[PDB]
């Protein structure tokens, strides 16, 4: 049983017709502090998979070692690593949700939320949730932290159903999810401006940006605001 | 703890309180009277927290004594319940609440009928055919549940009590030292010696 | 982050417009910058609904001053801050700063803590993100500036405390108070954060 | 709560 | 989930209509857009017998002041006394309520929390779905609204909190106060969760209850002759 | 301090009929007033025509559904593939719980299927493993709300024969699929109306002789 | 200081008049006329304007005041003692009735509170 | 400890087709000893009709003042106080004790004598109005009673049949709480009149 | 409610059926007799689980002790080994009141009384009524020792009404048991809903109520 | 709470313990011997937390009975007391410490004296002429300084206990519901039906 | 209590 | 969990 | 108060020299810049007993690294370093920054916080007294810069820490690790004051 | 403890 130190908010996806996009923002907070500004929580697994963490950032380096160990462990006497026998999103998320699982029963969890975005064999979307009590969900969009209660219902007024995946584009996709980064920006006090996305879809594979700045942000009505009611200089 | 126990047969109400002062490991008496006469035809029994109990049951016994005196008239056992009720009401909510809990047993002369009336210190109140505060309370309510009859007689009531007693000496685990029981009737209030 | 200067022509008071509820931005375009007087305003740290209340009754007295002594010093600001701040200390969470212009005694800055002790100084620092530019301040703050170099002094400053404290962000409002008047002043995050 |  | 939304000509409030006691829906349909002034209204959150309290109360001292001022009421005039009272209380008073009106000084938009803040805003959010409402109004407002956009961008920020949050669910009721006009209290401008039909209906064959005892009540006064 | 345990919300709803039974729950996952998911499925096929749902902390629901899974695959491995019966899941259920007596499953745990005579099946558990058979349970946040009318429409319970004034019970008679799924369907729909955790979509398992089938109806989002 | 006259200044005379409240009535016949009407479908209140000046503004002054939206009020006598008395009539109408009941109160009732103001007047200190 | 558990027992009050009905159950307990059978928890103030459920020493205390109230009210009115007004009034004196509440959950029914328009509505302790068309529910079985209420109920029932309807509410929900039963009252109000009918309900 | 009180004609044990969540009645249909074998009942009260599992898990270790000694376990010796369990988990936070009732040749008919707390109790009769255990019935005054079997099952099934009345926490129904010679009997699920009305207008008691 | 006393005569050891057993308000049971016997000729009472009483008595009895098997040789009551002594002075420290306290009366056959040990919980031992254990402790003490001899016969022992329990019935505030009596002498270990 |  |  | 920058030529660590119990100052000439390799050096804050025993343990980890696998990368060093405090982070309090040079990797810095997370970073401080500098060490920092440029930046860093922070003073520790070897520099309260 |  531990506290966390160092700290990650918001990670957000969705599912579109051809695959999954997934974000979350560069920053590692020490508490109030902005400490450091180039802290990557967007972590990819093959060419299919993108494991994407919330919470505390050792916790997350801990987990990035595990997944660097468990590509490793499978080529470890498998002529179709690169095929056939490749690591699977659904096979690298119950590995993690077992891990967390098992880490919370024995009262010392690892202090994170994890997405696991990524696209299968048969080019099936998949998109699952774990957290530090290794409690899991899939849904069409998922959120950690802020973003679960100001990213989802954004995401949600694209993709409300499963029915909805299928005339939902990658354009639109993206869009969505570019949104949804600034409004945490805007609300979110632990956020930053500097974010990475990462979209893996079954025709096109994985792209990976970094290096995005929140942009066309609303400040100028800030202007014409005075006082907290009766000022009117 | 205080056994305070009360029961309504046909033409009486019969109330037994046991006689034992205890604090802590020590039993301070064992003839203790934790009874006073409201009026002529109203007696209430009392039990709870040291000094609150004495001291609310006379200062209800000045109060209605005062309104005979006033009034040359005796209250009914009900308008002396509805008082006694409201004296515990505001008391739940004042700085220091008296933790008492009564037993009011009356005959009334107009109605020519006997009234048993169960207040705990909140200010709850029931008119009841038989009522008990305590440990003891749920043993004599499945008891009297059993044998109690509207049209008793008082000897009835006495043996059904005395029954009572008994079976409370061996089930409950503290020495009450015995009870002392009064009849409210229409002659008025008396002590029943041999129990 | 507030901060108020004293230059050449004046004082120049600045904030930032985040106001947080736990790591909720429940306004992130805040105007922490209230005026008390034409030209005697202070900057807010602490509870919203504390400093709120002390500047609405601050504003209050140095009305009743005017109308019955004239143009209050920007001295006797300070001082009716500083007695509901002190008095009421033990109900307080309210960091006040008091910036003012006379013609007598120029510009002036007085810092108001929780203990609701009063220091008068050159310039003046608070808030949460202000700890991370006591270094910064420090080394950068001349006597005598000019009002180009002061804002560019704030500017830098703040952009400094909002860039690493999370409770601090969005725009940054400046007030600049001379004999020449009051002037507003709003620099966006484009314009603050490439510094 | 509200509370730079 | 409560809104309000400055638009060109005056301001719009938008609430929900659940009230819920733990995890329990009490009232399906309840109305958090109360009147302080007939072009002065609210919107509240918080505990619910505290904002309807504070309101009439305000509102009520602000009919007796009207009337002493031979003036209409003013927004600042109510927004003052509720800092002032919820100030008082320290936040013992749980009202967290979004104050807009018309008054001769123009169209206003206020919010004012349980301690006793306020602050100013073009669009404002309060309550559990305040979230979910502001992620809509952060990503659809602009300056310079219509009456018919300001409208739709409220409700829209309503229904994103029925939806996405179980503290807020039901309708929408609007209220729009444009300079110059009657205010109009548009109740359930929105009925989005509308109960399907039953499979079954459980009315039950009469005499399926067991009766001990059967008597009239006399709710008349005592009868002449 | 670090709290092992969370609410998923969520309520289920077990009813036996003579030659069937029905697993029922809502696809709505919550934590806290936060939608986790609208169809995140919570009663499973466990093979052997046993269906099985552990409401309550969703992580200890999951684990417990895995756990026994498997020990119905040991079962068929260790005794020559003998189907495993209801009373005997029940039974091994019991000692899967009470393993985790000191540090329980917060699971309200239903389970359906069909006994030994072919006849409908319906076991109830507590967090701790304390189980009986029943012909009607509902289970999690919105229990309280549903199980009264299921002891009135079902058991036909406070229901007695017109013109006898309460002398003679209501007959008690089993009830048809049909009749059983529209008693679901209500139960859930008056649920979601009254409990923020109850909504989205019900998800129902009906077993007979013949397997197991599987309804879907969308409930209000609210 | 203090304000101490705790005592009434309205006393009965040997005759059994009480002196002030005659004297009081004297002063309302030497006020200026003002009447009502009850028709079956309403009622008329009515007053005339007596401008002190014709530089004075008369519409600034309020003869006939709303008390309630469904009760207004009308006067003849001293015009301050009337501006006081509507004054605590309207709160009356709020603190006595409105935030008890959450409706205005009926016409005979506000009157009964109007007339207790005023006996007040004729018995207090 | 929680004093709106201590006591016990519960209120439904319905709408029907010009008609409305209020129920309670007849238990009065400390905590898990049953000590009452006759306390009755519906009072009524001329055709006005409360159900108070919580601490009984409160139930009591403001039946006593609401009699109190609508008695002073007829007096200077000259008339009996409609549901509505009533409704008002138990508002205003719960929340005079805002921090200092009663611990109860009253629930108001009764038929507008002028409008002829039935009329039901609960309360929270500090004196917040839940109006409701369909139903209201109160006491320590409200979760019981919200569940059978919200399925068993149908609008424009007729006075016999509503009768069946919100009895079966009552009886079911109180089968499933420990501090509810022990008999059970129902109230049939119609414009000029009202029968009350005593339920035979399992005892334990 | 259990009541197990010994009589000339053998032991009766009398049990509720309900089962509670705190205020929440969580069932009115619960077994709260245990068969161990057809010579030995056991009685549950507290931890629904702690008393199913351990009392379940008694009727294994008796059966065991069967099959090495080729004969029934004494009474003395069933109880021992659940107490003899319970104390090696005693402050863990195991809730259980159980009596074990029996006939063996050895000892006759025999009642014991185990707890949680590690207590072993031989005794006459014993009650479980709300949370306290006692050596007496919950009403006393009918118990005779020479009472008639058909009298005695009245008398525990009278005894489990008494309690299931006035505490809200007992209830469902009566299960009565008649242990003897060759074996226990069960003599059926009485429904209190229906017991009450008709033990009232037979006995002519419950006179309080009104029905 | 339980009474257990013992007072060592001329020739013998008479141990009186309490035959009530409760928890809560609760009589369990009314006729509980509180004694195990170790040797022919020594007898140990034992009151304490529940379980632990027995299980503590039922041990130490089979480690006695297991010495005079192997070695067909009885311990003399110095032994015994030693033993029990050092199994309660381990249990303090253990993880769940056995709370009992116990009396052991004996006669030893080697001597021709009898003798009385009190052992408390934490594994005090104290060798004396009357002991006791709980709230009667302080009075049986006070009352046999005062009567308590020597050379008393143990006719004049059982008077003096007899004195003692009549005595504590009417002081104390519990019923322990009567005692069992049981004389330790050369001959062993007899119970006294009369008392 | 009840509580948008 | 359940609790005669 | 403690920095390691990467210049040009290599890396220089910085240190202030104030050991602290509660207000007092326990040593004001601590060495807080600690040799785990000839050319890894580390700064230690947090508890003095942590910090060491953490240091002792990694010196010895490099000692047998060395003697098997030659000089260790100044990333090797790190990683001893986040295993210790990662792995026993519930028992620790350690802010540990780590310096080295490498002739392939030149100059590098790693902090490593409480949670024992690691970050590579071109510069780094932490400290009680850091918080003060945050704003002036992210405006005077340049990537490339002289040993000169390097010092005085350091020097003028840690000036404006000490000066803020009570926690922090004494003397101003600086150790220069490049190709040419390592070279040991103290500044004194005199110099460094008057900047 | 000792502890920049
Ligand atoms: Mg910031």
């Amino acid at each position: 049983t531990q506290q966390p130190i160092v700290t990650g908010t918001s990670v957000i996806s969705m599912k579109y017709d051809n695959g999954v996009i997934i974000a979350a923002d560069n920053l590692g907070s020490y508490g109030s502090l902005l400490r450091f500004n180039g802290v990557e929580r967007l972590i990819p697994v093959g060419d299919n998979t993108v494991v994407g963490i919330s919470g505390d950032i050792s916790d997350m380096q801990h987990i990035e070692r595990l997944l660097k160990d468990l590509v490793t462990e499978n080529a470890y006497d498998n002529p179709l690593a690169d095929a056939e026998e490749a690591l699977e999103p659904s096979y690298i998320f119950e590995y993690l949700a077992t891990v967390m699982y098992q880490r919370r029963s024995k009262m010392n969890p690892l202090w994170n939320a994890i997405i696991v975005a990524g696209v299968q064999s048969n080019g099936d979307q998949f998109l699952r949730y774990v957290n530090l009590l290794g409690v899991t969900y899939s849904s069409p969009t998922l959120a950690t932290g802020f973003g679960a209660h100001m990213a989802n219902p954004l995401l949600r007024k694209v993709v409300d159903r499963e029915s909805d995946i299928p005339k939902t584009t990658v354009q639109v996709a993206e869009e969505a999810i570019v949104n949804a980064m600034r409004v945490l920006y805007y609300r979110d006090a632990r956020s930053s401006r500097n974010f990475s996305l990462a979209i893996i879809d079954k025709n096109t594979g994985l792209t990976f940006k970094k290096n995005l700045q929140v942009e066309n942000m609303k400040w100028d009505f800030a202007k014409d605001i005075k006082g907290y009611g009766t000022q009117k200089i | 703890m205080d056994i305070i126990l009360g029961i309504r047969v046909q033409d009486s109400v019969i109330l037994a309180s046991s006689k034992a002062v205890t604090r802590g490991i020590s039993v301070l008496k064992d003839s203790d009277d934790k009874t006073r006469q409201l009026s002529p035809h109203t007696l209430m029994s009392f039990a709870g927290e040291a000094g609150d109990t004495v001291q609310f049951a006379e200062y209800i016994q000045a109060n209605i004594q005062l309104y005979s005196i006033r009034e040359d008239y005796e209250l009914s056992p009900q308008a002396v319940s509805s008082f006694v009720r409201q004296e515990l009401a505001k008391s739940i909510r004042s700085r220091r609440p008296y933790q008492v809990n009564v037993l009011i047993g009356g005959y009334d002369k107009k109605k020519n009928k006997p009234e048993l009336y169960q207040i705990d210190y909140l200010g709850t109140k029931v008119e009841l055919p038989y009522g008990a505060h305590g440990y003891s309370g749920f043993y004599t309510f499945s008891l009297l549940d059993h044998h109690y009859r509207p049209d008793m007689t008082t000897e009835e009531g006495l043996d059904l009590l005395k029954l009572c007693v008994q079976e409370l000496e061996k089930r409950m685990p503290m020495d009450f030292k015995g009870v002392i029981v009064k009849i409210v009737d229409k002659d008025g209030i008396r002590q029943v010696d041999d129990f | 982050s507030i901060m108020a200067v004293t230059f050449k022509d004046g004082v120049i008071l600045g904030a930032d417009s985040r106001t947080t509820t736990g790591a909720y931005i429940a306004n992130r375009v805040t105007d922490k910058l209230t005026r008390v007087h034409d030209k005697i305003w202070c900057c807010r740290s602490g509870s919203a609904a504390d400093t709120q209340a002390i500047a609405d009754i601050v504003q209050y007295h140095l009305e009743l001053y005017t109308s019955q002594y004239g143009t209050p010093s920007t001295e006797t600001a300070a001082s009716v801050f500083k007695e509901l701040c002190y008095e009421n200390k033990d109900n307080l969470t309210a960091g006040i700063i008091v910036a003012g212009y006379d013609d007598k005694n120029k510009g002036e800055v007085y810092t108001i803590p929780l203990g609701g002790s009063v220091h008068k100084l050159p310039y003046a620092i608070a808030g949460s993100g202000s700890t991370f530019i006591y270094g910064y301040c420090d080394k950068n703050f001349r006597e005598n500036m000019s009002k180009e170099e002061t804002v560019d002094f704030i500017k830098h400053s703040l952009s400094q405390a909002i860039k690493w404290d999370g409770s601090s962000g969005g725009v940054i409002r400046m007030v600049v108070l001379t004999a020449a008047g009051v002037e507003r002043l709003i620099f966006y995050p484009d314009e603050y954060e490439q510094l | 709560x509200a509370y730079x | 989930t409560i809104v309000g939304v400055k638009f060109n000509n005056g301001v719009v409030i938008a609430a929900d209509t659940r009230s819920t006691q733990g995890p329990i829906v009490a009232d399906k349909n309840c109305a958090k857009l109360h009147r302080i002034s007939p072009k002065i209204w609210c919107a509240g959150a918080g505990t619910a017998a505290d904002t309807e309290a504070v309101t009439q109360l305000i509102g009520s001292n602000i009919e007796l002041h009207s009337l002493y001022t031979s003036r209409e009421p003013r927004v600042v005039s109510a927004l003052q006394m509720l800092k002032q009272h919820l100030f008082k209380y320290q936040g013992h008073i749980g009202a967290y309520l979004i104050v807009a009106g018309v008054d001769p000084t123009g169209s206003h938009l206020f919010s004012i929390h349980a301690h006793g803040s306020t602050d100013v805003g073009y669009y404002l959010s309060l309550g559990s779905g305040s979230l979910a409402a502001m992620a809509v109004l952060e990503s659809h407002w602009k300056q310079d609204l219509t009456k018919e956009e300001a409208i739709k961008l409220a409700s829209d920020a309503i229904q994103a909190g029925i939806w996405n949050d179980l503290g807020s669910g039901s309708n929408v009721d609007v209220c729009v106060m444009e300079i110059g006009k009657d205010a109009e209290y548009l109740r359930n401008y929105l009925t989005p969760n509308v109960r399907e039909e039953k499979q079954k209906s459980y009315k039950f064959p009469r005499g399926t209850t067991a009766v001990l005892k059967e008597s009239i009540v006399n709710i008349c006064d005592i009868q002449e002759e | 301090q670090f709290n092992p345990y969370g609410d998923n919300g969520g309520t289920i709803l077990g009813i036996a009929g003579e030659d069937f039974a029905v697993l029922a729950g809502d696809t709505r996952n919550i934590t806290d007033y936060s939608i986790n998911s609208r169809y995140e499925p919570k009663v499973f096929d466990c093979g052997d025509n046993i269906v099985m749902s552990a409401n309550g902390f969703a992580a200890d629901g999951d684990a417990l559904v895995k756990r026994f899974k498997n020990s119905v695959k040991w079962y068929h491995f260790d005794h020559n593939d003998k189907k495993l019966s209801i009373n005997s899941a029940a039974r091994n259920i019991q000692h899967l719980l009470y393993g985790k007596r000191f540090f329980p499953y917060y699971v309200h745990t239903i389970i359906a299927g069909l006994d030994e005579d072919g006849k409908g099946a319906v076991y109830s558990f507590d967090p701790v493993g304390s189980y009986e058979r029943e012909q009607c349970r509902a289970g999690g946040a919105a229990a309280s709300l549903i199980m009264p009318f299921l002891d009135n429409q079902v058991n036909f319970k406070n229901q007695y024969e017109p013109g006898t004034n309460g002398k003679v019970k209501k007959p008690l008679k089993y009830l048809s699929v049909e009749e059983v799924i529209k008693l679901v369907r209500d139960s859930f729909t008056s649920a979601t109306e009254r409990h923020i955790q109850v909504g989205d979509g019900l998800e129902i398992l009906i077993v007979t002789k013949d397997g197991v089938r599987k309804e879907f109806y969308e409930l209000k989002r609210d | 200081m203090t304000d101490r006259y705790s005592f009434s200044l309205t006393t009965f005379s040997p005759s059994g008049k009480l002196g002030q409240i005659d004297y009081a009535l004297t002063a309302v016949k030497q006020g200026v006329t003002s009447l009502g009407i009850k028709a079956t479908n309403g009622v008329v209140i009515a007053t005339e304007k007596k401008s002190s000046s014709p530089l004075a503004m008369s519409e600034t002054l309020s003869k006939v005041s709303l008390l309630t939206p469904d009760i207004g009020a009308v006067y003849s006598g001293m015009g301050p003692d009337y501006r006081v008395l509507v004054d605590k009539s309207r709160k009356v109408a709020h603190t006595s009735y409105k935030r008890i009941y959450g409706e205005y109160p009926p016409t005979k009732l506000l009157v009964s509170e109007v007339a207790k103001i005023m006996q007040e007047a004729t018995q207090s200190g | 400890s929680d004093p709106s558990s201590i006591n016990g027992g519960i209120v439904v009050a319905m709408t029907g087709k010009d008609c409305v009905a209020i129920a309670c159950d007849l238990r009065l307990g400390s905590q898990s000893l049953g000590v009452s059978n006759k306390f009755e928890k519906i009072f009524h103030y001329g055709h006005v009709f409360l159900g108070i459920t919580g601490l009984a020493t409160d139930v009591t205390t403001l039946n006593e003042m609401f009699r109190y109230k609508t008695n002073l009210y007829k007096l200077k009115e000259e008339r009996a106080i409609e549901p509505e007004t009533f409704t008002q009034l138990v508002s205003s004196s719960l929340y005079e004790r805002r921090f200092g509440p009663y611990f109860v959950g009253p629930v108001v029914a009764g038929i507008n004598s002028k409008s002829g328009k039935p009329f039901i509505a609960g309360f929270d302790l500090i004196g917040c109005i839940d109006e409701a068309k369909d139903f209201i529910v109160s006491g320590t079985a409200s979760d019981q009673l919200f569940g059978m209420c919200e399925s068993l109920y149908e609008p424009n029932l007729e006075p016999e049949d509503l009768f069946e309807t919100i009895s079966q509410a009552l009886l079911n929900a109180a089968d499933r709480d420990a501090l509810s039963g022990w008999g059970a009252v129902v109230y049939i109000i119609k414009k000029d009149e009202v029968v009350k009918r005593y339920l035979k309900m399992r005892q334990d | 409610t259990t009541l197990a009180f010994r009589f000339q004609g053998g032991i009766i044990v009398a049990v509720d059926s309900r089962a509670t969540a705190g205020n929440w009645v969580a069932s009115q249909t619960v077994k709260k007799v245990i068969e161990i074998n057809p010579f030995l009942l056991g009685t549950m009260a507290g931890g629904a689980a702690d008393c199913q599992f351990w009392e379940t898990w008694l009727g294994s270790q008796c059966r065991l002790h069967e099959l090495r000694e080729k004969e029934r376990i004494s009474v003395a010796a069933a109880s021992k080994i659940l107490s003899n369990l319970v104390y090696q988990y005693k402050g863990a936070g195991l809730s259980m009141g159980t009596m074990i009732c029996g006939y063996t040749r050895k000892e006759g008919p025999t009642i014991y009384y185990v707890d949680s707390d590690g207590t072993r109790l031989k005794g006459d009769i014993f009650c479980v009524v709300s949370g306290q255990t006692f050596a007496y019935g919950v009403l006393d005054s009918n118990y005779k020792w020479d009472l008639s079997v058909e009298d005695a099952l009245y008398l525990g099934k009278r005894s489990i009404l008494a309690a299931a009345h006035r505490d809200a926490y007992s209830g469902g129904s009566v299960n009565l048991y008649h242990v003897t010679e060759d074996g226990w009997i069960y003599h059926g699920n009485h429904d209190v809903g229906e017991l009450f009305w008709k033990v009232k207008e037979e006995e002519g008691s419950f006179n309080n109520v009104i029905g």
